[PDB]
C-alpha cells in the first residue's frame, strides 16, 4: 500500500502507545477543522472524564475510521507541531523523515521514567513560580501550556509542579532541555539529583 | 529464537535468528529476505525503536516474537 | 392545522440538524418538568460524558419516542426561551413565525465555520477575563454562561475561550454582537483579523 | 414468621421505585461485599454512563437475580445506613417498624416534587459556596456528598446547586431541614419562593 | 508444552479468573495489533458499558476462539508486560517459571479482600491528592493510571480513591508497597487500620 | 374497575371494586376474602403507602394495575 | 385561551381562559372546577411562583401551556 | 436524480429534478403535484433553509436526498 | 443472635450468639468451633475493626448479619 | 465426591476423591492414572493454584468442580 | 506541488504551484478559475489568516495541502 | 532479609540482602545476578541515590522493600 493515508494508519498502530503519552489533545482539536463539531466536543469531555489518554484514544480512533480531505494527515501533524507536542509531531510523518534516532527514543524513554521516581522530591524543593519564566524561553512550553501550569498553581505549588512535569516531558529534547532550566534556576541542586552527578 | 516482522503490505517476514544477533545483524537478515537496504530499515518492537548498536537481548525480544518494520519512503 | 405535539414531533424532526447545535441542554433540562427524572439524570450524564452536542440529540431523541403529557411542547420552548438560547426557541416553536431567514441561517452557518477556522488565532489572543463583562452587557451570554465560562478558565484562560466560543455560537445574532464586544473592549486586533477588514 | 432472605426480596420488589430515588448507588458498593467486582464495576459504570437512579434500578435487580451467599441482606441495610441514605434503610429492614408513616411519605413525594418545579428558581437563586458549609452541620449532606458537590461545582456554580439539589432529596425529613438551612443562610428569599408564606 | 498457541490458549483456560483482575484492557489493546481494528471497538465500548472486568472476559474470549497472526501470544504478553501490569505476565507466558508461588498468590487474595473489608475505611479517610505522588514512586501506578485516577478525582476524592484501589491491586507485591505509601505520607491511621498493629 | 394485589406468598389477590371507596375498603375487602386484619395491612402502589383515609383513584389506581401488601 | 393545569398527584385541570385574564381569575377558574380555595392556590409556572395580582399575559402564558399546581399550608 | 420532500401529513413526495434546477423550480414543482403556493412553503433540508435563489448544487442535493416541507 | 462469619477462604461457619454479646465471647466461640488463635482473629464488619473491649450490640449487629474474619498478620 | 482435571493435552482426568482429602492425595492419584511426577504437577483452581498442605474443603471445591493441570 | 482551496459550501479546488510564490499569486490563481476578485478573497490556512505580502514558504504549506477560502465585502 | 530491584527496564528481580551488606554488597550481586557493571549504576529508593560506603540498615531498607537502580 502506497497511499499516504493507509501508510500513516499503519504507522500508527506500530506507535500507538508513544503518541498517546506524547500527544496533548486539548489544543490539537482547535486545528483539527475537518472533524465533526460533535466528536470534538465529545474527545474535550474525555479529557475531563477518563483521563488525556483515552481521550487521545478517540481522537487516534475517529480520525482513521471514517474518510476525511485528502491532505488532512499534514493537518493533523502540524497541529501537533504547533500547539507544544513536538515530538509527537516527530513520530506523526508518514514520510517517516524526522523520526527521533533510536538512541534519542530509548535514552529519554528512561528519562521518562527517572522522572516519575523523582516526583516527591520535585514537587517538594521545585517551586513553579521561579521556573516557569525561564522555561519559556529554553522553547519546551507552549503559552497554552504556561497558563495551565499557572492556572494549577492556584491550589497550591506542589500541584503545580505536578502540571509542569506532566508537561514537559511531551516536549522535543526535553531532558537537556529541562536541566538547562534547573542550572540557569536556582535549583542548581536538582541538576545534580537528576543525572546523580 | 525464530521472530517475526510486519511490513506494511501485511505480510509478515519470519527470521533464524538468535540473541546473539545485533539489530545491525537482524536488518541485515531483512534484506537478504527480503531486499530492503539496511539505511533503508526502522525496526519497532512494540513502539519502541530498535537501536542499530544493540542486540536482541538488551530489548528481552523473546523467542516468537514480533518487529514491526518501518521504511523511510518518499 | 393540527395538533401541537404532532408537528412538534416534526418539527424536531426537521431542525435537528440545527438546534443540536443551539440548544443548550443543561440548563433546558430544569425547566422539563415532564420528563422523569430517571431520563434527566441520563442526559445529564450525556453532557457530561459525551459532550454537550450528543445529549441534545439523546434530549431529542427522547423527546421524539416516548408521549409525555399534554402540554409539553409549551414547556419545551419556553424552556429554550429562557435558559438563554432564544435561537432554538425560534426553530421550535410550532406557530412558526419568528424562523430567522433563510439568508440569515445561510450567512450565520457561514460565520460559524469562519470562527471554527480561525479558533486557533482567537484562543491565543482572546482573554475572558476581559470580555465576559461585556458579553453580560451584551445579552448574548446567561449567568449561567457566564459562571460557566468563569469557572472554564480557572483552568487557564486559553480553556475558558473554548467554552466561551461554544456558548456564543448559540445566541441569536452572535456576530454583530461579538464584534461589536470585541471592538468595544480594547480587543480591536481580532476583528480585523476576523472579519477580515 | 418466614425467612430472612425472602422477605428482603419482597422489599426490594415492593419499595423498587421508592427506593431507587433514595439510593445512592456509588457509595453504597464499598459496604456491599457479596457482589463480585466484576458486577460492582458494571454498576460503577452504569452511574457514569446512565446516572445513578438508571444504576439503582440496575443495582436493585442484580440483587433480585442471583443468588448471594446468606446474611447479605443485613449487609445490604447497613450499607444503605451508614452510607448517608438512611431514609431507604427504612424502607428496606424486614424489621418494618422503622418505615415513615403514609402521610409523611405523601408529605415528602410533594416536597420533592415541588422541589423539582421550583428547580430553575434555585438554581438560580442558590449559591452552593455558603450553603454546604451549614447542610453538612444540619447533617443532610455526608462528607462523600460534599465533595462531590464542591467537585461538580467547578464547572460552575449551577452545575454545583443541580448536584446538591439531588443529594438533598434522598435524605431524611429533608425539606423541612433544607429550609433550616437557606432560612439561617442568607439565602431568605428562596423560603418565600420555596414555602410561599 | 508442544506448540505456542495451544499452550497460550490453554493458559488464558486454567487463569482466566487469575488475569481478569490483573489485566487492565484499556491500554494493552494499544499493542494488540493482531486484533482488527474492528474487534478492538468491540472491546473498547464493553470497557464503557460493562466495567474494565467483563471487558477483559470479552478480551480473553475473543482470542480463545479465532485465528490469529503468527506470534500472537507473544505479542500479548509483551503487551502486557509494556503495559505497566507484569502480574498477568507470569500467568499469560507460556513460560512456566514466572508464574508466582501458590503462597503468593494466596498471600495476595489475602490483601485484595482485606481492601474489599476494609474499602469503606479507606474511601473516607484516603486522600488521593497528596498519597498518588508516593504510589508512582514506588511505580505502582503506570503512566495511564495517574491519568485516571486525576481524571476521575475531578468529581469527588472518593471517586478518586474507589479508582486509586481499583489500580494498585493489579501491581505485583502491592500490599508491602502500598503500605509504605500509607505510612510515610499522612495517613497512620490507615496502616493501624489495615494490619491492626 | 379492578385490581391486582400481590403478597409475599406471591399468591396474587385480585379484587373487583369501584374508584370511589377508600384504602380502608380495599383494606376491607382482604378481610372478606384473606381475614388478615385491616389495621396488619400497609398496602402500597409503585412504592408508596397507600393513605387509609384517600381513596383509589386519588393514588392514579387505573384498571387491573399491580398492589403490593406489606404485612406485620 | 387553553391552558392546563396540572397538580401535584398527576391530573390534569382544563381551563378556559384569555390572556388578559388575571391570576385571580385562572384561580377563580380553579375555585368552580373541582375547589380549591384561593388561598390555598399556589400557582407555579416554569419555575415561578405567579405573583396573584398579575394577569397571564405578564408571564407570557401562551396557548396551550401548562401550569402547575401547588397547594399551600 | 431523485429527491422526497417530506411532508408533515407524512406522505414523502418523489421530485424528478436536476441539480442545475434552483430552489423556485422544485417549488414550481410543488405547484404540480401538491398545490401549495410556493410562497408559504419553507422547503428544508439537514436543518438548512432553502434559499429562494441558490440551485440544489449549491446545498449538495445528490442521488437519493430528501427535503422537508413546513408550511404556513 | 444467629450470626455467619466469613473466613477469608469463604468457608463460613455459623453461629449462635447473644444480640449484646462482649466481642471477646464471639472471638472465643470462633476458635471454640473453627480453632484460630484468640488473638489472631481481627473481625472486621461494614468495613469496621471490631474492638475487643465493646460489646456486639453497641456495633449494631442484627440477626444473621456476618462478620468477617481476617486473620491477624 | 468427583471432581474434573484438565489437562494441556484436552484429556479430562475425573478423580473419584472427598473433600477431606489433601492436595497431595489429590496429585497422589494422578501418579497412578497417568504416571506424571507430583514434582511436575500443579493444579489451579479459578485461577487460584493449590497449596499442597490444604485440602479440598479449603478451597471451596464442591460436587463436580472443574481442576486444571498445568505442566513444567 | 498540488494543493487545494476549500470553499465554505463544501466545493474544492486543484491547484499548481511553488513554495516561494506569493499568496497574491494564488488568490488571483483562483480568480482566474473561479472569478472571485483577489479582494473579496480571504485565505486561512492553519486557523490563521494568510498575508498577502508573504509566501507559502513562510507559512510552510507543503503538496496535497487544502487552504480555505471565505469571503467579505 | 529479602529486597527487589526494578531497573529502568522495569523488570522485577528478587535479591537476598541483609541490612549487614552495606551498598558495595549489593553492588556486585546485582551485576552478579543481571550484569549492570556497579560503577556504572545508581541506586534509587525513596526518591534517592544511594551513598556506596554506606549500610541499608542506614537507610531503613525493610524486609520486601524495593529498590530501584539506574544508567549514570
Amino acid at each position: 500500500g502506497y497511499s499516504t493515508d493507509e501508510n500513516f494508519r499503519y504507522l500508527i498502530s506500530c506507535f500507538r502507545a508513544r503518541v498517546k503519552m506524547y500527544i496533548q489533545v486539548e489544543p490539537v482539536l482547535d486545528y483539527l477543522t475537518f472533524l465533526p463539531a460533535e466528536v470534538k466536543e465529545q474527545i474535550q469531555r474525555t479529557v475531563a472524564t477518563s483521563g488525556n489518554m483515552q481521550a487521545v484514544e478517540l481522537l487516534l480512533s475517529t480520525l482513521e475510521k471514517g474518510v476525511w480531505h485528502l491532505g488532512w494527515t499534514r493537518e493533523f501533524v502540524e497541529a501537533l507541531r504547533r500547539t507544544g507536542s513536538p515530538l509527537a509531531a516527530r513520530y506523526m510523518n508518514p514520510e517517516l523523515t524526522d523520526l527521533p534516532s533510536p538512541s534519542f527514543e530509548n535514552a529519554h524513554d528512561e528519562y521518562l521514567q527517572l522522572l516519575n521516581l523523582l516526583q516527591p522530591t520535585l514537587v517538594d524543593k521545585l517551586l513553579v513560580r521561579d521556573v516557569l519564566d525561564k522555561c519559556m524561553e529554553e522553547e519546551l512550553l507552549t503559552i497554552e501550556d504556561r497558563n495551565r501550569i499557572a492556572a494549577a498553581e492556584n491550589n497550591g505549588n506542589e500541584s503545580g509542579v505536578r502540571e509542569l512535569l506532566k508537561r514537559i516531558v511531551q516536549k522535543e529534547n526535553w531532558f537537556s532541555a529541562f536541566l538547562n532550566v534547573l542550572r540557569q534556576t536556582g535549583n542548581n541542586e536538582l541538576v545534580q539529583e537528576l543525572t546523580g552527578s | 529464537m525464530q521472530i517475526f516482522v510486519k511490513t506494511l503490505t501485511g505480510k509478515t517476514i519470519t527470521l533464524e535468528v538468535e540473541p546473539s544477533d545485533t539489530i545491525e545483524n537482524v536488518k541485515a537478515k531483512i534484506q537478504d529476505k527480503e531486499g530492503i537496504p539496511p539505511d533503508q530499515q526502522r525496526l519497532i518492537f512494540a513502539g519502541k525503536q530498535l537501536e542499530d548498536g544493540r542486540t536482541l537481548s538488551d530489548y528481552n525480544i523473546q523467542k516468537e516474537s514480533t518487529l514491526h518494520l518501518v521504511l523511510r519512503l518518499r
